[PDB]
């Protein structure tokens, strides 16, 4: 039951609270044929994190009128975007799942950062 | 509005709940929205009589002379001409209706009431002559009582003068038994209606006629500027009704009727469509019936509060359609600090212990937002799970202490396999017999079909002979299971919700949708190798497996042996058993699971999880 | 129950006891009775043809409605037209709703509903109403606490006057009772519409895991039930998941009994529809897919064109409908990404690639995911003249943007522009830029971004260009090596260069010595992996054992302990380093080891391709 910590990039304002459900780090490489010279280990990884609950902060919603994700010994993620898909149910609804995958910058080329 | 307005308030409130309410509209609802009232036209009338120009007689006679002696056709024409002026609704119309009224009785002539029912879309079958009571399309009704003009603007269509009057009772028999039985059968509310109308005199007199305690006293709501007189509110309450004040309740300009039916109306309607005492007293109906049954399926707790919270399977509860106030939250913190539980009633604190010794032993703890570790200790207090085949011999011998023993031995005896005289003795609860009669019930058709399965599987030994193969066909080939729940008190279906799953053959039907979502989500991470840090959602499909088999065995359902239930059962555990592998080399073994692997899975199954 | 009719068409008796009237009826169909009885025939007739009902058991389904095809041009001028008659109202307001205009659909639905007085498309019409009010609650829902998320910004499509309109009306109106509130002769006359007050055929679908044929001719008969009857529930996610379940099982089964499936362009829709990019990734992974017969490869054009088409003129124009992208674009991306396995013409596929490069919100697709988007489509269709001119200025675009500071091109998936430049390069390896060389020609100190940009797109710049960039540049960090290895620049490891990756191996020495961190930007791992393939030539890096995995491995591995040993590692190799591994023989048995653990435990069947093509 890991609890995630959802802020902006520019300041410390927690974007939002949530409680991390998955995470999947299933790196991979991409098709080798279209991709003697140097080696370069080529590689297509990618991760993503998905959460049940969420509740935004009231001063964000209040002022909403690039992103960091840190969830709890405690992990962090820099460089993350949300995948706004939304999907709507015949029956009312009452759990907002949240996902997010991290983005990796050319300059650093890192995209998980962990802390102890 | 301290006592003798919030009774009736609640009344309502309940009465509308049920289905169970009428509401007698007056004519001041009617006149409300501009309308020619009737004493413009008896006026009128006199002008053309006499040169210038009133009690209730006058307002009979002057149309009687006039249809005397002008004879119809100018009667008839200036009504029309005076009453085909067509007008938009008022928006008492809309309240009456959004209070959900079963039938709706009024003494009014225009076509103003049924217009707003056919614009909100719910459908009324109108009555207004004499044939149209016997050709009824519906099983809510509209009565105009005293006719209407929609057949035609013919003087006799309705009634005004004094002789059709006198002839009510002899031209409309049939409406007024209808009014009479529906004012027995229901409660009514009447709205819109001057303290000293005809009708309500004629109608109290009815029920001065009818015997003591014979039915509910009306509701009588009056809107006249001048605070109600105390004499008068002793004479009326004497006289079999219960009167409701809008002068008393607010204070208003006398020239202004439509914020003064405003105010009541809004009261009645918003009134529960606030503090502890009430939340525990509130719930505590909602949860009282449910101590018949050892076990409650957490999934199916939505349904006891009409899905106001949501009930997650690990114990925690999120508000899921309430918009009210919080009244779980608040007896979460009865719970949680005993001071504020301290401070109850001693009736409402000795309710409160009930389901404290209710919610404890069905897993809830509290929020999921106050949540935090959750073990999954779930017990089995069922001897037929546990297997000890020799206790039930003994528990069937001794002598039935009272009516649920004896439903609890006729179960042993289905699970020993003497369905024969499990029968017998089913037959004999129904006739000692009330929740555990549909308990009996069901359980007597589902045991049935088992033998009828059996005995094709046997011919296609003789267990049973024939009389009691003849005796079972002639009692159940017309007993039919679909009407079982819709045919019960209406206080049953109501309360008893959870319980509507047992008669439909198809009692896991949405336990098998809401599983498959899972599987297949389980199935997605067997794939892509994504770990679960929350809840995962294959512990939860061991919750639901252990909720679901917690409520079969405990509360003795015959449906512990079905297929249905045993591919149910064994597609849980091999889903279960799968991830526990592919986890160990990327769940433990324990006595509780080992009964299910050895009493549901065929042999050929368990090779397959051997196999894979 | 009295005549069980079964999927395919055909009538098995269940329930009917006393004479039979089915069998009489098909009789007098076959065969060649009163005059008013013939028009009665002769109506029952057509409609039992058209239903699929045709005869008893003993003696390709398609759908036409503007909808389901995603006609979202055709059915706009139906929309302009007067609609005659109530039921054109009817499908009106439904085909009002699928373009966003919700509003519109709620005033539409209002006024049937208080016009009509057959009664029957008043039932539907409640229904629908009510599912678009309980559609526009979700998403005003999203928009206030996810739109503000996703898209940066609040909408807010719909006024307040609006939404405390709809609110107010179906206050206390409930859709269980409904169907019980009705005429009792409408009760009996239709007493099927219940049940959309899905569900059913979901819990049958679990029953079946022919199968496939009962499973798959059914799908269409809900698709048929839903989309023809203008019922607006088949925009909601129960639904969603029925289909999700069905296919996602269905081809999983087909593919286990096949170790034949083929799927048609009807077959094209619920895949591109209800099922999002982890779904088709999910089924990637279980189920090689590319086994797959596409047949009907000319409506699939049709489609992908079409659906192309409607981005370019969405986001070209005034920017979008927020209440129409939703649900559109959705399935927009979804069937690009499946556009990997069809044919596509040169005309059509500069058409989807453009939309894919230029009209593509970013927001949705980044970089990273436009381009393996981009790549899957080169599988089928290999790379035209046209489409490389769309590669082409897609990447001189990106140049432009390359002049703030703040903006430098982020990518979930790892991918950049780099690797479009080498894609074209794969295909040619003679294209020259003339845009992006001109621009590299006009190329100052000032724009630093721009420098390094086009360092990773050197190949496809001009020789003339080439000279011009590489004035200002020379290797000062780790990435610019790599930016130069990745061209083309360096192909032997000069000694300069040897002083750098030292060098960064003593900055990674130096940060790690109390509190440790674990990233992942496999530098360590290219500098070891160089030492087994002997591209670097100097034993100073043995003093860094232990600074992260995959660096021991192939420096010392004789003393690796391989414990630590993540059998993922032999997939981001390659076929040479492969071999490299199986022919040093140091290691073999405990490769070997690893390679055999996994081919039982899992069925990747990918760590299977490893242990056969080399042995390892």
């Amino acid at each position: 039951t890991a609890d995630v910590y959802f802020k902006r990039k520019s300041d410390g304002k927690l974007v939002f609270t949530a409680e991390a459900q998955t995470a999947s780090f299933s790196q991979a490489i991409s098709e080798e044929k279209l991709r003697k010279p140097l080696y370069i280990l080529k590689s297509e990884k990618e991760i993503n994190l998905t959460v049940k609950n969420a509740f935004f902060d009231l001063e964000w919603l209040a002022m909403t009128q690039r992103y960091e994700v840190e969830y709890r010994i405690y992990i962090q993620f820099p460089n993350v975007s949300p995948s706004g898909e939304f999907e709507m149910s015949l029956e009312n609804g009452l759990a907002p799942e949240i996902k997010f995958e991290a983005l990796a910058d050319t300059d650093t080329d890192e995209m998980a950062v962990v802390i102890e | 509005l301290d006592n003798n307005v919030v009774e009736c308030i609640k009344e309502i409130t309940e009465s509308s709940r049920n289905g169970k309410l009428v509401f007698f509209v007056g004519a001041g609802v009617s006149t409300l929205s501009d309308y020619p009232q009737w004493w413009r036209l008896v006026d009128k009338y006199h002008e053309e009589l006499y040169g210038s120009p009133y009690s209730s007689d006058e307002y009979l006679r002057i149309p009687q002379i006039f249809y005397n002696v002008k004879g119809e056709m100018a009667f008839d024409g200036i009504l029309k001409d005076f009453f085909q002026v067509d007008k938009p609704t008022n928006p008492i119309h809309d309240k009456i209706l959004a209070m959900n009224p079963a039938h709706v009785i009024t003494t009014n002539y225009d076509n103003l009431i049924d217009t707003a029912c056919w614009k909100r879309g719910k459908y009324f079958s109108v009555i207004s002559a004499e044939e149209d009571v016997a050709n009824a399309t519906s099983s809510r009704y509209l009565l105009k009582v005293h006719g209407d003009f929609r057949k035609g603007f013919k003087g006799e269509n309705v009634v005004l003068k004094e002789d059709d009057y006198l002839n009510y009772d002899q031209n409309y028999p049939l409406i007024s038994n209808l009014m009479k039985t529906i004012i027995a059968t229901h409660t009514i509310v009447f709205i819109g209606y001057g303290l000293g109308d005809y009708n309500i005199n004629m109608l109290l007199n009815w029920v001065r006629k009818l015997q003591k305690d014979s039915f509910h006293k009306p509701f009588f709501i009056r809107t006249d500027p001048s605070p109600i007189e105390n004499e008068t509110l002793i004479y009326y309450e004497n006289k079999g009704l219960r009167i409701i004040d809008a002068a008393s309740l607010i204070d208003s300009n006398e020239y202004d009727y439509l914020e003064r039916y405003s105010a009541v109306m809004d009261l009645l309607i918003e009134s529960q469509e606030t503090k502890d005492d009430e939340v525990i007293d509130y719930i505590y109906g909602k949860i009282s019936p449910l101590f018949a049954l050892q076990y409650i399926r957490k999934i199916d707790l939505k349904h006891v509060f009409e899905y106001d919270y949501h009930f997650e399977v690990n114990g925690t509860v999120v508000r899921h359609k309430n918009k009210g106030f919080g009244y779980m939250e608040r007896f979460f913190e009865l719970k949680e600090s005993c001071d504020e539980r301290s401070k109850l009633s001693k009736k409402q604190y000795e309710r409160f212990n009930a389901l404290f010794n209710f919610f404890e032993k069905n897993g809830v703890i509290c929020m999921a937002k106050d949540a935090g570790t959750l073990n999954t200790s779930i017990e089995i207090n069922s001897l037929a799970y546990h297997g000890k085949y020799d206790v039930m011999k003994k528990f069937i011998e001794e002598q039935s202490v009272s009516i649920e023993d004896d439903y609890k031995k006729a179960f042993f005896l289905a699970c020993l396999g003497r369905w024969e005289e499990s029968y017998d003795l089913y037959s004999n609860i129904i006739l000692n017999s009330g929740c555990v009669y549909y308990l009996s019930q069901i359980n007597r058709y589902r045991i049935y079909q088992s033998i009828t399965q059996a005995v094709t599987q046997f011919n296609g030994y003789k267990p049973f002979t024939d009389e009691f193969l003849a005796r079972i066909e002639r009692e159940m080939t017309n007993f039919n299971i679909d009407d079982l729940f819709n045919g019960m008190p209406f206080e049953f279906q109501k309360k008893y919700k959870i319980l509507e799953f047992l008669s439909d053959n198809q009692f896991l039907y949405d336990d098998t949708v809401k599983l498959f979502e899972l599987t297949n989500k389980v199935r997605s991470e067997m794939s892509e190798g994504s770990y679960s840090f929350g809840m995962s959602s294959d512990i939860v499909v061991l919750l639901r497996l252990y909720d679901n088999l917690r409520f079969l065995y405990e509360n003795c359902l015959w449906s512990v042996s079905f297929h249905e239930f045993h591919q149910y059962i064994r597609n849980s555990m091999s889903l279960l058993i799968e991830k526990a592998e592919y986890e160990r080399t990327r769940f433990f073994m324990e006595y509780y699971d080992f009964v299910n692997i050895s009493r549901h899975f065929k042999i050929d199954d368990i090779k397959n999880l051997e196999r894979s | 129950y009295d005549y069980h009719f079964e999927v395919n068409g055909t009538v098995v008796r269940h329930k009917n006891k006393g004479f039979g009237y089915m069998e009489r009826f098909f009789e007098l169909k076959e065969s060649c009775l009163s005059k008013k009885q013939y028009e009665r025939f002769n109506a029952l007739f057509n409609f039992f043809e058209k239903n699929g009902v045709i005869c008893m058991a003993k003696d390709s389904i398609e759908i036409n409605s503007l909808a389901y095809h995603g006609k979202y041009d055709v059915m706009k001028k139906f929309i302009e037209e007067q609609s005659v008659s109530i039921e054109d109202d009817y499908k009106k307001a439904f085909f009002l709703a699928c373009l966003g205009r919700w509003e519109e659909s709620y005033d539409l639905y209002s006024n049937i509903i208080l016009n009509s007085i057959n009664g029957c498309v008043y039932y539907l019409s409640q229904i629908n109403r009510y599912r678009i009010y309980q559609s526009i609650t979700q998403a005003v829902t999203q928009f206030n606490g996810l739109g503000l998320l996703t898209f940066g910004r609040h909408y807010k499509p719909f006024t307040d006057e609006f939404l405390a309109r709809i609110e107010r009306e179906m206050t206390n109106f409930n859709i269980d009772d409904l169907f019980n509130g009705m005429p009792f002769e409408f009760q009996k006359k239709y007493k099927i519409l219940e049940f959309l007050s899905l569900y059913d055929d979901t819990v049958k679908l679990f029953e079946l895991t022919s199968s496939d044929i009962v499973v798959l001719l059914r799908l269409y008969d809900n698709l048929r039930f839903l989309y023809e009857n203008c019922l607006w529930s088949v925009s909601f996610h129960e639904f969603h998941q029925y289909i999700r379940n069905s296919m996602s099982l269905l081809i999983e089964k087909a593919e286990y009994e096949r170790t034949g499936f083929f799927m048609e362009y009807y077959d094209f829709v619920n895949i591109s529809r209800h099922f999002k990019i982890d779904d088709i990734k999910n089924l990637e992974r279980s189920c090689s897919i590319d086994k797959i017969r596409f047949g009907e490869q000319e409506k699939i054009e049709e489609y992908l064109v079409g659906i192309a088409e409607e981005i370019t003129k969405q986001f070209s124009a005034n920017g979008m409908n927020v209440v129409f992208y939703t649900q559109f674009i959705s399935e927009a991306k979804a069937a690009l990404y499946f556009a990997k396995y069809v044919k596509l013409s040169e005309e059509g596929l500069g058409k989807i690639v453009k939309a894919l490069l230029f009209y593509f919100p970013e927001r949705d697709l980044d970089i990273g995911k436009r381009y393996v988007w981009l790549e899957r489509l080169t599988k089928c269709n290999e790379l035209p003249k046209s489409i490389i001119s769309i590669i082409d200025d897609f990447l001189v675009l990106q140049a432009e943007k390359h002049i703030d500071q703040n903006y430098s091109e982020v990518s979930s998936n790892g991918l950049y522009s780099r690797d479009y430049g080498a894609l074209i390069k794969h295909f040619e390896k003679n294209f020259i830029s003339k845009r992006l060389s001109e621009i590299t020609l006009c190329l100052t100190q000032d724009k630093q971004k721009q420098i390094d940009f086009l360092f990773k797109l050197l190949p496809l710049l001009s020789t003339n260009a080439k000279s011009h960039l590489l004035s200002f540049k020379s290797v000062e960090n780790i990435n610019d090596l790599m930016n130069g290895i990745r061209i083309g620049l360096i192909d032997e490891f000069t000694p300069e260069h040897e002083e750098l990756i030292i060098e960064y191996l003593e900055t990674r020495k130096v940060n790690y010595i109390g509190i440790q961190t674990f990233s992942s930007n496999d530098y360590m791992s290219t500098f070891g992996i160089w030492y087994f393939l002997e591209e670097i030539n100097n034993s100073k890096m043995e003093e860094f054992i232990g600074m992260d995995d995959q660096y021991d491995f192939f420096v010392d591995p004789e003393n690796f302990d391989y414990k630590k040993f993540i059998p993922s590692w032999l997939k981001n190799y390659n076929d040479k380093l492969l071999g490299k591994i199986a022919g040093n023989k140091h290691m073999k048995h405990h490769v070997i080891e690893v390679l055999k653990e996994r081919v039982k435990n899992s069925n990747d069947k990918r760590y299977l391709e490893i242990l056969m093509n080399y042995f390892i």
